């Protein structure tokens, strides 16, 4: 028609033909597409797509119900993969799957579609609803699933994640971000696992920090990364302050030793999360009093007008044995070493004794001690199983430990990464003899879809151990391949 | 003998001529309750702990418990109160 | 009642499935969350392997422990 | 740009630049994740253009723009077609980069906008708090949300007052 | 002349609690407490709030002699800068 017009007609009526030709053709018969618009957008007809989106915006009312549809089809994709995830790997695969189904569908929509504003709008209205989805009679999971992610994409991991690699991964997460109903409780949680993650040096780089705070300080306002950014302001300048302290240790007026590293975190008090101390008072270690006290002066000098309020559950010492043999070094809070303190003098160490020196309540005192003899560096002298007001205490001579400077709970990330890896791997095995339990014979390029639609509420499965797995079922006499076909593959059973 | 070799210590510095306060109280934060001050302080005191809400206001826990006797905002913002830091 | 199952890298396993339940689908619940399906987890009860019903009584009604489970394929 | 209509005629520049080139990303570069970043610098950096030695012009003409489509105007708008602008509109507030001084504009000329009543409808404010809430968490707008919400309340609080005379 | 109607407007706060020049810790509306002191030789026209872009009030004479000796507000430590 638009042929046809053109060659018999005044250009007045190039655009009142076709008009009235899909007034007569598709206006006519627009229920008779708005039924089909149920068939060609769940299955996908990517074909067919594009004449029905062509035939829809040509007429008046046509294009609505089609956006509805597809918002409808978004939403229950984003569910159905988003339905069911395993516990341990909830925040990576969450992220994922939603920038999966972005993707997918953005690229569907600016190639099928033409990329029309209101099909983009419908996708970002069904990805709210599916990103911020919460079970009826409980709290959404969102904003903790994607705090945890940035605090895996920016924890110290060994999983090879190169600088440019992780900020292209933070620049596309900022994609699923934008769709977080309640960024002030996602703001909640990452300045609170931004706090372990950048007090404990776990950040893997102090630069990767300063790209996400940026990357939220334009997706948000200032004020929301305002307490975000006072603590990474905090330890950048702690590193300055570190120096500055021990070149006022070189004031030169008399000797000002301390025996101490003392390596500061002086940070700002209504930025950080870190509550102040509510209970728990605490008397300073013999050892650790002139390191405070004379700090005390230098943050009196050099910043005048400031109170430090000295909190002491994030500390961390690392004290040497009393000469035991096998001298070991053990990297503990100061909670886990005034009651290493008194017991230095004496052996034979009473729960009263130690009060004088350790100076804090029962209500933490149980629970250090109980962490302590979990590992057992200190036991129970008595028989008692708790830990009453009368107990006592002595050296546990015969504990020992593979490390000089052994760890406390409060290189291990690649063998710990490489564990889970493992899992993956096992997890592959036990899916893969699944199929030949149900047709005994798969393609090579069809066993890969087979074992990820078997892995969709796990792990994502990487096609090159898909086939190094699979070649450890070949030595193992579990399956076998064929001479004729490399594809197709037989097994014993 | 135990000694120590490296502490990894830190601090929250706070500006000395400006004073953190319940608002409901005035008093110290850190402090006594007004009630806590004046009625329980020799019958049990010790049990003035700070409350912390989603509006990320510190307030007495008496203070704010007598706030809550009749009306539900928070005394500073008129937000809702949770009291879940 | 919740497992935690012991696996061949040490992890753990959610049975959910209290001492009254019988392990010829409790299994399946702790291996829902690993992945195995419900009749490859051949997982011994520390001396011997749950067959048919076998509720969790005759393993000792324990509340969570240990089972270490084999990786038992092609048993579907 | 026209010193008459610089709010309304920068924002639609603004976004028909982000729709042609966002356009020509994927249906042409097949819209890599790089691309699209590099579209997102670029375009943060011309909506962020000031002359030097003086302040950023794009939060006050947001604000201004948003404020025109929300006001009770007399060009006969639809409420569709202004929740569709302001749909749009976060396209361009999301590259402004300094956010923290559109809410102060914003707030600023909401209270002229809700006392003298140049609202263009009660239920179109909170299609665009609900859309700052949304795109800029809730400690963003939440003098914005307490604003309105004083709306809500006030009439029913002239009906709680009025009988307090009878 | 006579009025059938006037729209009134009125700002409502609690009375519990006050807005504080936390540097005098004094009231914003009232007068600061330097100028409480030698307050016969000054006229207290000066005495306004200076809101900066941290949304905070103080009063004039409290901020001015802060960023005498100090660059940064004393309730957020971040530069101040003066709005209105
Ligand atoms: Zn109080
Ligand atoms: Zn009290
Ligand atoms: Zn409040
Ligand atoms: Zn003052
Ligand atoms: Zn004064
Ligand atoms: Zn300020």
């Amino acid at each position: 028609e638009e042929i046809r017009c053109r060659k018999y007609l005044h250009p007045s009526s190039y655009t009142k033909v076709i008009h009235e030709c899909q007034q007569r053709m598709v206006a006519d018969h627009l229920q008779f597409l708005h039924a089909e618009c149920h068939n060609i957008i769940r299955q996908e007809k990517k074909n067919d797509m594009a004449n029905m989106y062509v035939l829809l915006r040509a007429v008046s009312t046509g294009l609505p119900h089609m956006i509805q549809e597809l918002q409808n089809h978004i939403h229950d994709e984003g569910l159905r993969a988003t339905s069911n995830l395993t516990q341990e790997n909830m925040p990576t695969l969450f992220v994922e799957s939603v920038l999966e189904v972005h993707g997918k569908f953005v690229q569907l929509i600016n190639t099928v579609l033409n990329g029309d504003q209101h099909f983009m709008s419908a996708l970002d209205k069904a990805l709210t609803s599916v990103v911020n989805y919460r079970e009826p009679k409980s709290v959404c999971k969102a904003p903790e699933l994607l705090a945890k992610y940035c605090d895996n994409l920016l924890k110290k991991s060994a999983k090879g994640m190169t600088e440019n690699e992780v900020e292209d991964r933070l620049t596309s997460f900022i994609t699923v971000f934008k769709y977080i109903d309640d960024k002030d409780v996602f703001q909640k949680f990452y300045a609170r696992m931004l706090a372990k993650r950048l007090i404990h040096g776990l950040s893997m780089s102090m630069d990767s920090e300063e790209a996400m705070i940026n990357k939220l300080k334009q997706a948000c306002g200032y004020e929301f990364t305002s307490k975000l950014h006072r603590m990474y302001t905090d330890m950048s300048v702690s590193a300055d302050l570190n120096n500055k302290f021990n070149n006022f240790i070189k004031n030169q007026d008399t000797v000002i030793d301390l025996g101490i590293s003392f390596q500061i975190y002086v940070l700002q008090a209504g930025a950080w999360p870190l509550t102040q101390a509510p209970s728990s008072t605490f008397a300073i270690p013999q050892e650790l009093e002139k390191s405070v006290q004379m700090f005390e002066l230098f943050y009196s000098q050099h910043f005048s007008g400031r109170k430090l309020t000295w909190l002491h559950y994030l500390c961390t010492g690392e004290v040497k044995m009393n000469y035991l043999g096998k001298p070991y070094v053990a990297m503990v809070t100061t909670y886990q070493m005034a009651v290493l303190l008194a017991f230095n003098n004496s052996e034979t160490v009473s729960y009263k004794e130690l009060q004088d020196s350790t100076q804090m309540n029962e209500k933490e005192l149980t629970k250090t001690i109980k962490s302590l003899l979990d590992v057992k560096m200190i036991n129970h002298d008595s028989e008692k199983e708790d830990i009453d007001a009368e107990s006592s205490f002595s050296l546990n001579m015969n504990f020992s430990s593979k490390r000089t400077k052994f760890k406390i709970t409060t290189q291990e990330m690649e063998q710990t990464r490489s564990a889970v890896d493992e899992d993956r791997k096992m997890y592959l095995q036990a899916a893969i003899v699944r199929i030949m339990k149900a047709r005994k014979v798969l393609r090579h390029n069809a066993l890969i879809q087979e074992v990820i639609s078997q892995s969709r509420a796990r792990f994502n499965p990487s096609i090159s151990m898909i086939k190094k797995c699979i070649e450890v079922l070949i030595d193992k006499q579990y399956i076998e391949r064929s001479q004729a076909s490399a594809d197709e593959y037989s097994y014993v059973a | 003998r135990f000694e120590v070799k490296k502490w990894n210590a830190v601090a929250l510095w706070a500006w000395d001529i400006v004073v953190d306060n319940c608002a409901i109280c005035r008093n110290h934060i850190m402090d006594l309750c007004i009630e806590c001050q004046a009625n329980q302080a020799s019958a049990t005191s010790e049990e003035c702990t700070v409350a912390w809400g989603v509006c990320n206001h510190a307030f007495h826990f008496h203070c704010i418990s007598r706030w809550l006797k009749t009306r539900q905002v928070c005394p500073l913002d008129n937000r809702e109160w949770e009291f879940q830091k | 009642m919740l497992i935690k199952v012991k696996t061949l890298t040490g992890k753990e396993i959610e049975i959910d499935i209290e001492p009254t339940d019988k392990v010829e689908r409790i299994k399946e619940r702790v291996e829902e969350k690993e992945g195995i399906p419900p009749q490859q987890q051949r997982l011994i009860y520390s001396g011997k392997q749950m067959n048919d019903e076998k509720t969790a009584a005759d393993y000792k009604i324990l509340g969570g422990s240990v089972l270490h489970l084999v990786l038992a394929l092609r048993g579907g």
